[PDB]
Order: structure tokens, then C-alpha cells, then sequence
């Protein structure tokens, strides 16, 4: 799993 | 003088407002902005799945977003900064003033982003981004530095509003390994920006128990719209902490390589809508299931997928109560900017979140498990259907990322 | 004289009767006797049950028992094992390329892994055996010939067998020979033994390992040791999504080959399809990977006759007390040699460090023929196992495991 954010 | 190993002492906030609140082996303290957080959480995706279609995925990082505002809430003042107290739960952690939910999110902050010997990825970065003209408050400067590890980059948003732009989003998807990119909408920011808050957060993981690819395999997953479509199913079976909750709905707790980190998935029965268990979804009810999961065998069953979401917090904020912070007339945010323009205000606010499920993350693998013969009458996990997603960091109880996927079709 | 070096020309083979690159045709030959006799033994047993073996071991107590064997038996024997198909012309060069395969097997300065043999032939205290035969096997298989009272103490002889054969295999192999399987008209016993205990290339950590129920076709689950390790390993997913893996034991001359079909699939169709072709064909389509392997902390025993098996694959004359051709054994005595019986038993365990397997063969001659042994319990979900020699493309070790929990 890769998440990201901003 | 490390804030990660410093007391309440040895940080001064001098906030220039102040605000009280109302009535394991970890910290006690961080354990409770923890809680704070979640109630965040849980009451902010409740309100965000209610505006949004059924079938439309979701996914944003409440962290990210309540480090964001909490950010703000430093030269927040009066009614804005009561608003902000109660709309983001802190106010929830007893007689305790607005400045010191600051020195516990510094302590959150350090666990969360350990940095030390470990196997998956858990990144911050937060920056302000203010206009090369504009004199801002120093202690403010100070804090949101100390606290939160945000630096004060002057761009020119007067003149060179466009480049100050690029600067920003690009400077946002260095942080994020480049999957979050145009964080900003060409159309804001102008000469009338002065100040640009971004809070990035990035993680990144294998699983703990690999999926082999060569069992995944197309399936149908049933839409919420009564149709049907074809999606990857990633499929393996081992030991998982699960537990079957009201009305049959099962949860699944994946954990990465690190232990530190998993990703949590609620799945309702066939016949329950996700809907309906969105609208129970209870900050105390996602807790007793959380610490309900027990270890066992089953086979589990999930869809490959990618989604991207992007929306505007304000709307719903306001909606849950944040309203002064946004009101040209009504906002409170002295402890900001330095010598005038004492009126500032948040003309808006926006959320780009990212997130890619699959075996191995980082075509080369495979399994194999020789002499295994579970039991005939295992329980089964299909996730074919529309389900909930967490990616929490367990030992600190904290909601990284969360979302719904109702659509991992193609 | 050392076979090992000499040529075939230094050994003055004089077998009564008469019916490199030669050795490889051998090992090919052992194969082929391998697989066929596995799927025969494979049929006498529940699809459930565990199964191992050293075909090797039963190919040399059959060529060791050929060195006195004449006419058809001689023939049968030939054919039986396959050494009829040896580039050759004479069945006593055979013997000659086998002692060599043997050399090379048992007969190494690196030695990584530890594979012995030891041969033995047990002939009763009052006969007169041929000297060229006792001199051959002596020479051919390093096979002494020892002296034991079958006349009048038929019991104490076996014991004493079963324990020799028990000091050649770190008391692994301890009873091969049944109870009554020797008496009064006892003539004489071959024997081989084979003994190996390899190092794990990439050994497996205990803090990996995890109790996991097992459970059993027909009946509830038992505990089991299961190991988990990550790393590269020649592997290949095939047809119908059977798994090959390759276990490579320190050194890499010795590997263990693991078979598993698709789950829910049945082991007994890859079975009957088992060939030294077959199996040649997995070991090339294997190809280095990163997988993670689930494999269970376990041993197993198995034992048998081999009597009923070996007859249905063509061995006849040798176990008929009438039609059986074995004068080169014995020159003065009591003639009229035939085999009683035949029993083999093995030995597996597989752990963290590596896996350790031992067998033998004993071959009967004018002795009782015990009925069937036999010792059930049907497990599930089992996989093929192969201990082989890749520079001499030898299966040492064969089987079935079924039963995890030991
Ligand atoms: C907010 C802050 O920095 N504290 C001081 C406060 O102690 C002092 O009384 C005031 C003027 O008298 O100036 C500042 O507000
Ligand atoms: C509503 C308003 O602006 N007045 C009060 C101000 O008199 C007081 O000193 C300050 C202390 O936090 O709170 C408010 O700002
Ligand atoms: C007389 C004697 O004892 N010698 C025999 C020889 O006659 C026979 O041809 C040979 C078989 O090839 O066996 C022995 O050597
Ligand atoms: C068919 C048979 O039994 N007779 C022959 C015998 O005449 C011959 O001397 C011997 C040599 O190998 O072979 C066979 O035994
Ligand atoms: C001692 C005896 O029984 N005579 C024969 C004779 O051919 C020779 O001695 C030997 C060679 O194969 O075979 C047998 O021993
Ligand atoms: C530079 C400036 O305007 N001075 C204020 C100061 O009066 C106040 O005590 C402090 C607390 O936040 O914030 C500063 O920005
Ligand atoms: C590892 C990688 O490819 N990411 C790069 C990093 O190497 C570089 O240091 C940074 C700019 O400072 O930009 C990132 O996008």
C-alpha cells in the first residue's frame, strides 16, 4: 500500500 | 532542546489566546489527542460520505487535516479558536487549554514519524508559504516550526502569484514521492494571498503476508447501483486479527511489514448496504470493534486498486461548525501576521489524497505453503462488494488515511 | 585396486552368467526404475497416506543380489531395473559403471552435506560361498560377506542385521527386517544402506515458526511446526497450477525438490503422469525468484515389503521358490537359492537447519516370506518430496508427505 496526502 | 524528549516546561507557547475545555502503556496525553482525533475522524467521514454518491470512492488522511487546522488554531483567537477547540475535538480532552493540545501533537508527531530502524514508510512535512512582503509574528514563526517542523518559505504572491504556485504544488509532490500533485486550484491563490499552509503526509508499505500475485484473478464486485463490474481479487489465507460485528458486517485488520501500521477493512454482508453502516459508524462503536479483533484463519479475498481523491473542506466544515475561521467579518487570527491586517481569514481549504493497494506495493513474487490443510469450515472474507478502509498506526491508535472503496473496477 | 579409478579393465569380473557417459545412462536407468516402482508402491497405499524411500537403496540391494543371479532371473532382473537399456552389451559391466556412480556419490573432498553408504551381505555360518562372488561384491560394492547362524538362531541373526543396519544410519533405520523373515533355511541377506544430512542453503528461524491446526481428511486437526522463510529459489508455477520448488542444501549438489498441486487439485493425478522426463521437464522451467515458503517442521518413517510390487513390474523368477536362478551365490552347501522377501524402509526429518534422511534394503534369500506388513493413517493435502544429486542427476530420496504432525 502507497498512500499520500496534503 | 528536543521537544520529543522535552516536558510542557521546556516549550512555551505564549499563544496570544487562550482557551479551556469543558468538563495500554503509552501516553496518557497522546493517547487522548489520539482519541481526539479519531472523534474527528469518524464524525468528518460521516459528513464527507453524506454529500458524496454511493458509488464514488473516498479517501483523505484526517491526520493530515487535523494537523492542518491545528496548525492554523495557533494565532487562532476568540470564537475562531473555540470553534476550531470544539469542530476538531480537542476541546474534548478535559480542562485542558487550547495551547497544550500543541505540545501533545508535537508528542504524537514524534511517535508517529520515528524515522528509526524500521520497514515501512511514514513521512511528514508541513510548510508555511507566506508572501515575501508580509512580516509575520515571530513566536508564531517559532511555534509552527518547533511543533510542527513547518518552515516559513517566502514566496511572491503579490506580483509572481502563478510561480509562487508551481512553487508550492511542486514543492508538495517532492514530499510525496511525487502522487499528490496540483494540491492547488490554478484559480486560488492571487495577489490578495498572503499565506499558504500545507500539511503532506506519505506512507508507504508491504504487507506483512504477502498476496501472491499468481492467485489474483478477476471477480465481479457488486456496485451499490445493483451492478456489476470486473475487478482484480488479490486472494491468500493465514492468521488475521478479525472479528464478525453487528448485523454480520466483518472486520479485517492487514497489518504491514513493522507490525507498527495496518490497514483495517469493514465490509458489510451482502444484504446491509455501506451506507447504512456509515451512518452508525460511531467514533465509540469503530472503537469496540478495533479492540474486539481476535486472531484467526480465513480466507481472505481483496480487489487490486488505485484511487484519487480531491475536494474542498470548507463546505463541510462549516457544516460542523466552523464558521468563523472562513467569515472575512467574523475571523479571529491575530496571532498570524505581525502589525495590521488583524481580520485575516481562511478563504479556502482543500484535501488531495492518494492510495495504491496490491501485492507487493514496490510480477517478481510468488508463494508457497507446502503441508496445509485448514479447516473446511473456515470463515470467509469477499470483499466484492463496497467497503470501508483504514490505515492506522495500532500502537499509538491513530487514523492515518481512511476512505471507502465502492468501485476498485476499471 | 580402487574401482574408483581403475578402468573397466583392471577388474577381472567373472560373473557366472552373462546377458561418464555410461554412468550417466545409469543414474537415468535408477530413475526410470524410480518413478515406475513409485507409482506401483503408490497404487498398494491410501492417496492419503505418507510415502518415502530411497529408490537408489533398492536399485543397488538388486544389483549387489544380480552378481549370483543366472538365466531368466538374471534377465528379469536386467530389465526390471532398467540396466538393459545401458549402452552396453554385457550385464557385468553394469555393476562396473555402478560402483563408479557410487564413488562419485559417496566419494567427495568437498563434502558440504554429509551422504554415506554401506553395503553388506549376511550368509549363514555353515555354508561355503563362492569365493569369486564374495570377492566381487567385496570389491563392487564394498560389500563384506559376515558370517551369522541362521541354522539355529535365526532370531539373534536378524537382531543383529537390524542393528548393523541401524549403526550405518544414526539409529534411523533401526528394524528393517520384519520378525519371522528369517528362519532355519535363511541363506543369506544383502543389504544396502544410504545415509544423508544436509544444511540448509538458507536456513529457516524458529522465532518464524508457528503451531497451525492440520487438518486431516477424514477426522479432526493435530498440531504442526510450520517454518516460514523468505528468499530466492529456483521455482515454477505449471500446468494445471502445480507448484516445483527447489530447496538447495549448502553446497548445491544436493537439492530437495518440493511438488504441490493447485489446492483442491489431487497429488494422485501428477502421479501417474511421473516420468524421469516429467520431472526433468520442472527442473529446467525453474527459474530464480523471491517467494516466501510455508514448509512444516517435520519427520517421517515409512517401511514395506517389496515382494508384490516388484513382481507386478516384471521380477518373477527371484521370488519363486521354483523358477529362481542364483548359482554364482553359493558353491557348497544348500542351493537352490530363491528370494523369501524384500523389505526397505526410510527415514525423513526436515527442520530450521536442514533435513536429514536415511534408508536400506534387505534382501532375503530361502527365508520366510512374512505377509504384509502395514501401518495407516490417513492425513491430507500431501506434496512430493526429492532429495537428489544434480551433477549425477540421481534420485536419492523419494516421497510423499502427508502427515505434518508426526
Ligand atoms: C502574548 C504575549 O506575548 N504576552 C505579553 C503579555 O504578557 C503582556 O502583558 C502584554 C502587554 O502587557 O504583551 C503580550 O501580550
Ligand atoms: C471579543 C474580543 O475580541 N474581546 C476579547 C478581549 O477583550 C480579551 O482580552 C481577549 C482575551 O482572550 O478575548 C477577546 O478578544
Ligand atoms: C572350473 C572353475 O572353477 N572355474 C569356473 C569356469 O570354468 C567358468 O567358466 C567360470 C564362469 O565364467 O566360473 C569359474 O571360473
Ligand atoms: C538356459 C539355461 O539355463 N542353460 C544355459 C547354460 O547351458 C549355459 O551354460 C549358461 C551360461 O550362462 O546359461 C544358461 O544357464
Ligand atoms: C565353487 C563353485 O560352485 N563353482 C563355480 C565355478 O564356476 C567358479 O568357482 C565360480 C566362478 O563364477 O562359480 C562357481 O563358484
Ligand atoms: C510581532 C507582534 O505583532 N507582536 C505580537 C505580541 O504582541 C504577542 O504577545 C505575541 C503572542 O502571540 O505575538 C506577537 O506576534
Ligand atoms: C528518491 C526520489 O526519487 N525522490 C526525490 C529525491 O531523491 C530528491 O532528494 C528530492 C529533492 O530534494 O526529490 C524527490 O522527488
Amino acid at each position: 500500500s502507497e498512500a499520500a496526502a496534503s | 532542546v528536543d521537544i520529543c524528549t522535552a516536558k510542557p516546561r521546556d516549550i512555551p507557547m505564549n499563544p496570544m489566546c487562550i482557551y479551556r475545555s469543558p468538563e495500554e502503556a503509552t501516553n496518557r496525553r497522546v493517547w487522548e489527542l489520539s482519541k481526539a482525533n479519531s472523534r474527528f475522524a469518524t464524525t468528518f467521514y460521516q459528513h464527507l460520505a453524506d454529500s458524496k454518491n454511493d458509488n464514488d470512492n473516498i479517501f483523505l488522511s484526517p491526520l493530515s487535516i487535523s494537523t492542518a487546522f491545528a496548525m492554523t488554531k495557533l494565532g487562532a483567537c476568540n470564537d475562531t479558536l473555540q470553534q476550531l477547540m470544539e469542530v476538531f475535538k480537542f476541546d474534548t480532552i478535559s480542562e485542558k487549554t487550547s495551547d497544550q493540545i500543541h505540545f501533545f501533537f508535537a508528542k504524537l508527531n514524534c511517535r508517529l514519524y520515528r524515522k528509526a530502524n524500521k520497514s515501512s514508510k511514514l513521512v511528514s512535512a508541513n510548510r508555511l508559504f507566506g508572501d515575501k512582503s508580509l512580516t509575520f509574528n515571530e513566536t508564531y514563526q517559532d511555534i509552527s516550526e518547533l511543533v510542527y517542523g513547518a518552515k516559513l518559505q517566502p514566496l511572491d504572491f503579490k506580483e509572481n502569484a502563478e510561480q509562487s504556485r508551481a512553487a508550492i504544488n511542486k514543492w508538495v509532490s517532492n514530499k510525496t514521492e511525487g502522487r499528490i500533485t496540483d494540491v492547488i486550484p490554478s484559480e486560488a491563490i492571487n495577489e490578495l494571498t498572503v499565506l499558504v499552509l500545507v500539511n503532506t503526509i506519505y506512507f508507504k508499505g508491504l504487507w506483512k503476508s504477502k498476496f501472491s500475485p499468481e492467485n489474483t484473478r478477476k471477480e465481479l464486485f457488486y456496485k451499490a447501483d445493483g451492478e456489476s463490474c470486473s475487478a482484480s481479487m488479490m486472494y491468500q489465507e493465514g492468521k488475521f486479527r478479525y472479528r464478525r460485528v453487528a448485523e454480520g458486517t466483518q472486520v479485517l485488520e492487514l497489518p504491514f511489514k513493522g507490525d507498527d501500521i495496518t490497514m483495517v477493512l469493514i465490509l458489510p454482508k451482502p444484504e446491509k448496504s455501506l451506507a447504512k453502516v456509515e451512518k452508525e459508524l460511531t467514533p465509540e462503536v469503530l472503537q469496540e470493534w478495533l479492540d474486539e479483533l481476535e486472531e484467526m484463519m480465513l480466507v481472505v479475498h481483496m480487489p487490486r486498486f488505485r484511487i484519487e481523491d480531491g475536494f474542498s473542506l470548507k463546505e463541510q466544515l462549516q457544516d460542523m461548525g466552523l464558521v468563523d475561521l472562513f467569515s472575512p467579518e467574523k475571523s479571529k487570527l491575530p496571532g498570524i501576521v505581525a502589525e495590521g491586517r488583524d481580520d485575516l481569514y481562511v478563504s479556502d481549504a482543500f484535501h488531495k489524497a492518494f492510495l495504491e493497494v496490491n501485492e507487493e506495493g514496490s510480477a517478481s513474487t510468488a508463494v508457497v505453503i507446502a503441508g496445509r490443510s485448514l479447516n473446511p469450515n473456515r470463515v470467509t472474507f469477499k470483499a466484492n462488494r463496497p467497503f470501508l478502509v483504514f490505515i492506522r498506526e495500532v500502537p499509538l491508535n491513530t487514523i492515518i488515511f481512511m476512505g471507502r472503496v465502492a468501485n476498485p473496477c476499471v
